[PDB]
RNA sequence: AAACUCACCAGGUCCAGACACAAUAAGGAUUGACAGAUUGAGAGCUCUUUCUUGAUUUUGUGGGUGGUGGUGCAUGGCCGUUC
């Protein structure tokens, strides 16, 4: 189920059609999260929403409000009322693209990266990092149909991702009390 | 070069001998 | 205006004659051989004055070299000329005399010696 | 609506990877613009090391976020809330 | 020559390490392998040889595999990158580069401060570089000693520029928009400033250090004020400084009388007006 | 040092389906000693508008025969290199 959608949350028994924001339920040291749009089919998810709060850590049941099966519920998923916290904060990621057009040594001519000239020139303040993690900064670029000129650990290939950074922050969504 | 190296710097087209300026004291 | 001497003498000259009075680095060009590359240019010129609002502005017909010499005869037509990529619109007049069409070029985003702002884009921000 | 559970079921369960791999890729056709869509928010270094915050001053804050009981911590008020009943 | 572009791949893994190992390579030259973790209290195998293999290519450290006395050394960038890192640590340098200027053990590196006005990171590397047993020992301490001997007339009423920090080779000198005496063309008050060259060494004998070394690059008519051109003096005359006890002042005192007689006369054909002064007064009036 | 050199650039196209069977396959699929349109910033090429064609080969396709992709991994002598 896509995870920007109203799911009827129970944390315990009572029902509210809340509009959550699921994020990855990994072991988080810094307690800093994501605005992950949608779901992952196995692991733990961490919702983020506004609810009118019943503060006793229940096994949460999230479902769809219909008498679909012989159960009068469509059970979407069980989990844990983790907390109610303001400083449990989000950061949506980006991964941009770099498709290396050749096999160079130091300066890699990358195309399929930047079309427009004011999208070439003004967007030269973005940190260059490879999908392998080779961080760095843009020193030049000229490409039109978008190049660069930087210095990384080794060499690059046409199946690599010379990514760039947009780490943006969307904002959460409130509940809806469903009783019927 | 003569096939026992990957020699890419100081290349030679002069006089067919394929021995570098850096290879008068090697080759 | 070509020399100051009579204008009904000078305008339709080819690559032959006065340069045999001129010195041999620009005599071993213009008094050897006409190089008739502007001869079928007249045949496209004679249509580049017909269907205009006349005497004023014809169309920017493109031309992509750097050692080709235009002759003044053709008062009232427009040709777009090589500047490295694009085609500078020239209303062709007797106001260019034996100098290159491909001299219309200073091809750089300008040399930053007074405002060095693109040099600031190559330096090191550092973690 | 069951037809769009075969029409849009092509996408509205398989766009779940638009979150994962290309989350906020400025996607590039010659018609799509780069400036306008992903414009109005920071770009720090690393999610396990950076610094994002709680209460900015924007219209992006919803109704019972900027009219909150701003919960301090849960774990540092569950002792309060439960011990209000203990 | 120079490398600069082998630094920005790190994390916190080297920031706790540095001045613990910089005060640890001084307490204990060439450091063996399992000590980078344990001088800094960094843990044994939580992102560790990943980070040391990250440091390995960067030439601020090198894998000196000797026979059980291994080497991890904080090549020449163990001073150079890590003093850039030190000025990132001692709150002066925020990134690297708007820099133009060339010497031998003094490169002028034009920077902008924490404030915003510019200054200059001069760097000390003698022998070019030759950085060895005393060459590192010099550029560590000649950055520290000449942090102590650029205030000998600033307190006493005269013009010596001020040093700011002494990080490992780096000496930061405002920045001075000078005009040396080979760049200038004309002057408005000529005969004052010839007799003030007898009189500057008069000022130098008050502090007890006579300076001599005057070539055509020396006396900067600088830019304190840009618009109204309230200029000043930068006197690059320092390194011919001699303790007067030594037996060479027989021809240092006579330099103060009959050796400056060419430049205001010839450079500025205009035969000069003024008087002069000796330094026999300054022997007693210190 | 000239355009080439000369490792880069401002704009275009000669050209990709073989091997099987599947649509048309010899009423023109696709072939050529030629006549024009030919031009993209200056070209050879094509065969809709003479006619060689000669069974053969045209294409939405995948194993991959096509390693004229070898960077190679070392393996086998052989000599720059290390002694």
């Amino acid at each position: 189920v896509p995870s920007q959608e109203p799911i009827v949350v129970q944390y315990g028994v009572r029902r509210y059609t809340i509009q959550p924001l699921f994020s990855q339920g990994s072991n988080s040291p810094n307690n800093v999260h994501k605005y992950e749009r949608f779901l992952h089919p196995d692991t733990v998810s961490v919702a983020t929403c506004i609810a009118p709060v019943d503060f006793t850590q229940s096994p949460a049941i999230f479902f769809k409000p219909s008498p679909t099966d012989a159960k009068n519920i469509e059970l979407i998923g069980h989990g844990t009322f983790l907390n109610a916290d303001h400083s449990r904060i989000l950061a949506k990621r980006a991964i941009l693209t770099g498709h290396p057009f050749r096999f160079h040594k130091t300066v890699v001519t990358v195309r399929y990266m930047f079309f427009r000239p004011e999208d070439v020139e003004w967007f030269k303040s973005i940190p260059l990092f490879t999908k392998s993690g080779r961080s760095g900064f843009i020193k030049e670029s000229l490409g039109t149909h978008g190049y660069f000129k930087a210095t990384f650990d080794g060499k690059l290939s046409a199946q690599d991702v010379v990514a760039m950074s947009l780490y943006k922050r969307m904002w959460p969504m409130p509940s809806l009390p469903w009783n019927g | 070069q003569c096939r026992v190296c990957s020699s890419h710097t100081g290349l030679i087209r002069k006089y067919g001998l394929n021995i570098c300026r850096q290879c008068f004291r090697e080759k | 205006s070509y020399r100051g001497v009579d204008l009904e003498k000078l305008l339709e000259m080819s690559t032959e004659d006065f340069v045999k009075l001129a010195p041999a680095r620009v005599r071993r060009r213009f008094a050897r051989g006409m190089t008739s590359k502007p001869a079928g240019f007249m045949k496209k010129l004679r249509a580049a004055k017909l269907a205009a609002p006349e005497n004023e502005k014809p169309a920017p017909v493109r031309t992509h070299m750097r050692n080709m010499i235009i002759v003044p005869e053709m008062i009232g037509s427009v040709v777009g000329i090589y500047n490295g990529k694009a085609f500078n619109q020239v209303e062709i007049r007797p106001e260019m005399l034996g100098h290159y069409l491909g001299e219309f070029s200073i091809t750089y985003t300008p040399v930053r010696h007074g405002r060095a702002g693109a040099t600031t884009s190559r330096f090191i921000p550092l973690k | 609506s069951p037809e769009e559970e075969e029409r849009q079921l092509r996408e509205f369960r398989d766009m779940e990877k638009e979150d994962r791999e290309f989350p906020d890729e400025i996607e590039l056709e010659p018609s799509e613009s780069a400036i306008e869509r992903l414009k109005r928010y920071r770009g720090l270094k690393n999610l396990y090391n950076c610094d994002w915050q709680v209460d900015e001053k924007d219209p992006s804050s919803p109704a019972e976020w900027k009219r909150l009981l701003r919960i301090g911590n849960y774990k540092n008020t569950k002792n309060r809330i439960i011990k209000e009943t203990k | 020559k120079l490398d600069t572009s082998h630094m920005r791949y790190l994390t916190t893994d080297d920031f706790r390490v540095l001045q613990a190992v910089e005060q640890g390579s001084r307490s204990h030259e060439v450091v063996p392998t399992p000590l980078i973790h344990q001088i800094s209290g960094m843990r044994s195998q939580s992102g560790t040889n990943r980070a040391i293999s990250d440091l390995a290519k960067l030439s601020l450290i090198s894998k000196m595999r000797n026979v059980k006395y291994d080497g991890y050394r904080l090549t020449y960038n163990g001073i150079d990158y890590l003093a850039l890192k030190t000025m990132l640590n001692r709150d002066t340098v925020y990134s690297v580069g708007n820099t133009i200027g060339v010497g031998k053990e003094s490169d002028i590196y034009k920077v902008s401060d924490k404030n915003g006005n510019p200054r200059v990171m001069k760097i000390h590397r003698l022998g070019r570089s030759n950085q060895g047993a005393n060459w590192m020992h010099l550029s560590r301490l000649a950055a520290n000693k000449e942090y102590q001997f650029m205030s000998m007339l600033y307190s006493k009423g005269f013009k010596v520029p001020e040093p700011f920090d002494n990080s490992r080779h780096i000496v930061v000198m405002e920045l001075i928009e000078g005009y040396p005496m080979r760049r200038l063309r004309k002057h408005k008050n000529i005969p004052k400033l010839y007799s003030d060259l007898m009189c500057f060494i008069v000022d130098l004998a008050n502090s007890g250090l006579i300076h001599c070394d005057f070539n055509e690059f020396n006396i900067m008519i600088k830019d304190k004020l840009e618009d109204e051109n309230d200029c000043g003096f930068v006197v690059i005359d320092f390194p011919q400084c001699i303790s007067i006890q030594h037996q060479d002042a027989d021809y240092y005192f006579q330099r103060d009388v009959d050796c400056i007689r060419r430049f205001f006369k010839k450079k500025l054909k205009y035969e000069p007006k003024p008087d002069s002064s000796m330094l026999d007064t300054e022997g007693f009036g210190d």
